[PDB]
């Protein structure tokens, strides 16, 4: 009757029985090896000849414990990981996982076996990925960090594209692993630059679905700190082009991340960035600290991102005084343009009005230090745009006295 | 004026550009309308200029100045335009400067508000992205309430398509968008019978933003003068490796589901379509697959019975993998679903809380419409929000219960073990239950547990543990009008009074509030000793 209860295994058995937790685990657990232990699976050819085994999976699910794996742990792990497309054993593996999470359990030491079912590179990264995220059992004690260390990952990121057409079926994964790789390096120049970049320029191109979860793990590297303040600093900023995250309007939900962590990033090499490098990166800021796609929220972290910006500029510029004010113009000409964003904001009187008054406090620093900046044809423009300043700025103070200290 | 424009100010003094600038300022001033005129009657001198670069922008400048003083001068138009379309697509590869896209994108577009649609409004968008291009996005998007009070009978054909050759598809992405409104806002002709088919021009992907635009204005346009054709539309990308982005699969299904709306509610689609809907969304497509649900939502009603609404099947299957909160819906907007309600409270722990209150509203119209599943998931509830500590959603579950245990048993050791956060907590924790004794026997049921709770938490009045104390001298004055543990409290008081020998005084003399009251009956031991 074994082979058909598969398909009714709802039946008679929640009846039956009761403390299921701990009387039948241990038939749960027999089963499973009695089932699982063939595994004549095929990856590289059409539809293997075990496909008429997944009805098992109810019963995996149906695993009564939640606790005391210690003895049961091990021995499925292995049993799957003799079967060496790959997702019929990921399948039964993840929900191995998912079940292992809350239980106690030991000699999960046996990392450095698990590493050879892991990405060789000569979807795989699910499992290491759910074993770092319940990993507080035991932290980094286990394996400390050489199943992702750098030497595993300098070798472009660990991935690379063999084929160019095969295209779900490589470039879906290859999407997968290499965002649960950045995910499970998190914790801890050449790969996170360059293949970065070569990632990004080709792998999301399908429609850009990668773009969410790398764009997450990118904030979230990055918020370590040297991984943000010296070691991205090689890329120049030439990554600021198109490939980040070009495609539909996936795009339009993705970019003010990514705007937002490269302006965290740009919070700290503004320590040492050269004036032309500056130079782009206030003429991006430019363009965004008008853009129409977002709330003021993006617009106010541009502005307060090139106040520290032109105080840098500020400082390098008094240096050879000519580039200095070259520079100078253009940095003005930036407030030129927000006080023709301004223009429009005179219209726009037609909660946010909060956001407009922190935006109108941080433009209005922003000038100050323009202005301190310039004084340490010139003044006829300057009395021009001065001019403009004026005329427009009770524009936005009428609106910042909508309906005080 | 007239010796003026070409004394010492023609095309060699251009150069220096504080003498380009002097002659600006004199062209701006208003009254030197001669001035300007010299030149408005002479276009054959932009004509020649503009085919360098530098007096091509002073053209264009001075060109703008003059249409902002005179606006109707648009008799030069059908030469200008030759050239200014020429310039305006050529400066994309020359620099894709400070202001000019913006001033000649503004005189196309002035020349353009002289006519309707046509082939330089589509034009006249090309370049974009250059200061954002919100000042020309602005005056194009402001120029649709004119353009809107006829020219829609193949606006189609002689606005869009027109093969720019140069643009890509933002062409015709934009050319939609404003198209969208002019359609919104105003006959059945029978051009657009033979548009509907010519819109994807047999081509055999069309999985681009020109259809997810296209068919969302598509979804209203058919009313009135088969299944197959639409097919055509809405199913395209099921293709295994294609539609990643939800965003196209859910305009498509979108338009599917008003077909289905309209005439076709067929056992063919309208089960595939709703258990497809709901899954290969995580963050972002969330915000696109309810809408979409929306239209079926009304639809899946109209058979139920005759469905069996079996989608609890579907269920048993998504709630394992993932979210399941579009179901209930129909009652709320509103039947046998409380066979399965106990999965709200089924799934939650280590979350989302908030359902459990949006729930409780469905409870409570199941038992005016049509229980024992209730009376627990409501306690359930109701821990599991006092957990928080919230909002009055709280209250409300226990407001909307009585109109037709566990917490009170678990929040005396979740006072008594007590601490920051727990000491601002205090007055909502006691709050919580003791809102329900004021309207239930619960206390007079069994205090004996209160007693074991509470006796030693006045004791920890302080800050908002003051207001605890507060709160349950009041639940005290509703009892008693429970002898021992009034004793117990007195008791405390009396000590706490002996313990002067002002935060000390507030303290001694809110519990002896507390104790008194209540009628004098039990007060004159407490009064005698007052006096000191």
């Amino acid at each position: 009757k074994l082979k058909m209860m598969q398909e009714v295994s709802e039946n008679f058995e929640n009846v039956t029985s009761s403390p299921q937790y701990s009387t039948f685990l241990e038939h749960i657990i027999p089963r499973f090896l009695t089932f699982l232990q063939d595994g004549e699976v095929q990856f590289l050819q059409e539809k293997p000849a075990q496909q008429l085994r997944k009805l098992v999976l109810e019963i995996i699910h149906r695993i009564p414990t939640n606790e005391h794996l210690r003895p049961h742990t091990k021995n499925v792990l292995s049993v799957m990981f003799r079967f060496l497309n790959v997702l019929i054993c990921l399948r039964i593996i993840i929900e191995l996982h998912k079940q292992f999470r809350p239980p106690i359990t030991q000699e999960i030491h046996h990392f450095l076996d698990f590493v050879k079912q892991i990405y060789k590179e000569l979807v795989l990264a699910e499992l290491p990925i759910i074993v770092v995220l319940m990993y507080q059992l035991y932290k980094l004690n286990i394996h400390n960090v050489v199943a992702e260390f750098v030497p595993l990952i300098m070798n472009t990121i660990a991935i690379q594209v063999s084929a160019q057409a095969r295209y779900a079926d490589f470039i879906a994964a290859q999407i997968k692993t290499l965002s649960f790789l950045a995910y499970i390096i998190r914790i801890y120049s050449q790969q996170m630059v360059k293949g970065m970049l070569q990632l990004l320029s080709n792998c999301p191109a399908e429609t850009a679905h990668l773009r969410k979860e790398l764009l997450i793990a990118a904030k979230h590297i990055l918020t370590t700190e040297l991984r943000n303040q010296f070691i991205p600093c090689m890329d120049k900023l030439f990554d600021e082009s198109i490939l980040i995250g070009s495609g539909y309007t996936a795009r339009e939900t993705l970019r003010p991340l990514a705007y937002s962590t490269l302006a965290d990033l740009v919070h700290h090499v503004r320590q040492h960035l050269p004036l032309s490098d500056l130079s782009l990166a206030v003429q991006l800021f430019a363009k965004n600290i008008d853009d129409e796609s977002l709330p003021s929220s993006i617009q106010t972290m541009s502005c307060k991102l090139l106040l520290n910006l032109v105080d840098c500029i500020r400082s390098k510029s008094e240096q050879e005084s000519g580039n200095g004010r070259d520079v100078l113009m253009r940095m003005l000409e930036v407030f030129v343009l927000k006080f023709h964003t301004i223009a429009r904001y005179q219209l726009s009187a037609i909660f946010q009005v909060t956001d407009c008054r922190s935006l109108v406090k941080t433009l209005v620093c922003g000038v100050k230090t323009i202005t301190w900046g310039i004084t340490s044809q010139l003044q006829p423009k300057e009395t021009q745009i001065y001019i403009k300043l004026v005329k427009y700025a009770m524009q936005a103070l009428d609106i910042y006295q909508v309906q005080m200290k | 004026p007239s010796q003026t424009v070409e004394l010492f100010m023609m095309e060699a003094t251009l150069n220096d550009p504080q003498w380009s600038r002097m002659f600006m300022s004199f062209l701006k001033h208003k009254d030197a309308r001669p001035l300007r005129d010299v030149l408005a009657a002479n276009p054959n001198r932009f004509i020649t200029l503009l085919l360098r670069l530098d007096l091509q922008f002073q053209a264009i400048k001075i060109i703008s100045i003059i249409v902002k003083n005179d606006d109707s001068w648009l008799a030069s138009q059908h030469s200008l335009v030759s050239q200014l379309r020429r310039v305006w697509v050529s400066e994309n590869f020359q620099e894709r400067n400070w202001k000019e896209p913006k001033l000649l994108a503004y005189c196309l577009l002035n020349y353009c508000k002289r006519n309707y649609g046509d082939i330089e409004l589509l034009f006249q968008l090309l370049r974009a992205f250059t200061g954002r291009f919100l000042c020309n996005m602005t005056f194009l998007k402001e120029y649709m309430e004119e353009e809107i009070p006829q020219k829609r009978a193949l606006f189609f054909r002689f606005v869009d398509f027109n093969d720019p050759n140069f643009g890509d598809e933002l062409k015709a992405k934009v050319l939609q968008h404003i198209l969208n409104p002019a359609f919104l806002y105003s006959e059945s002709i029978t051009s657009v019978f033979i548009t509907k088919v010519l819109d994807p021009e047999k081509q055999a992907d069309m999985l681009d933003s020109l259809r997810i635009y296209l068919l969302q204005y598509a979804t209203l346009l058919v009313e009135h003068a088969k299944l197959r054709r639409l097919m055509t539309f809405a199913w395209p990308c099921l293709l295994s490796k294609a539609c990643v982005d939800p965003a196209c699969k859910y305009s498509g299904h979108l338009l599917l589901a008003h077909i289905i709306a309209k005439f076709a509610i067929h056992k063919k689609i309208v089960l595939q379509v709703f258990h497809s809907l709901l899954k290969a969304h995580a963050m972002e497509a969330r915000a696109i697959v309810r809408q979409a649900m929306a239209i079926l939502t009304p639809a899946v009603p109209a058979r139920m019975e005759d469905g069996h609404q079996m989608l609890t099947h579907w269920t048993r299957k998504i709630i394992v993998e993932e979210l399941v909160h579009i179901l209930h819906l129909i009652v709320q907007h509103f039947h046998h679903l409380v066979q399965h309600m106990v999965s709200a409270m089924q799934r939650l722990g280590f979350e989302q809380r908030r359902l459990a209150v949006d729930l409780s509203e469905v409870v409570i119209k199941w038992e005016l419409q049509r229980d024992k599943q209730h009376t627990d998931t409501v306690v359930n509830f109701l821990i599991r929000v006092a957990c928080q500590v919230g909002e009055v959603l709280s209250r409300r579950c226990v407001n909307l219960l009585k109109t037709a245990s566990e917490l009170k048993l678990q929040w005396f050791d979740k006072l008594l073990m007590t601490v920051n956060y727990g000491n601002i907590c205090t007055g909502l924790e006691v709050l919580s239950f003791l809102l329900t004794v004021l309207q239930s026997p619960a206390i007079l049921s069994s205090f004996k547990p209160l007693q074991r709770g509470i006796a030693a938490c006045m004791t920890c009045g302080n800050t908002k543990v003051l207001r605890a104390v507060h709160s349950l001298l009041s639940r005290l004055m509703s009892i008693f009008p429970y002898e021992e543990l009034e004793c117990l409290y007195a008791a405390v008081g009396k000590v706490i009074y002996e313990g002067l020998t002002p935060s000390q005084l507030f303290g001694t003399l809110m519990i002896l509030k507390s104790a008194c009251s209540n009628n004098p009956s039990y007060i004159d031991r407490l009064i005698s000793v007052f006096m000191r």
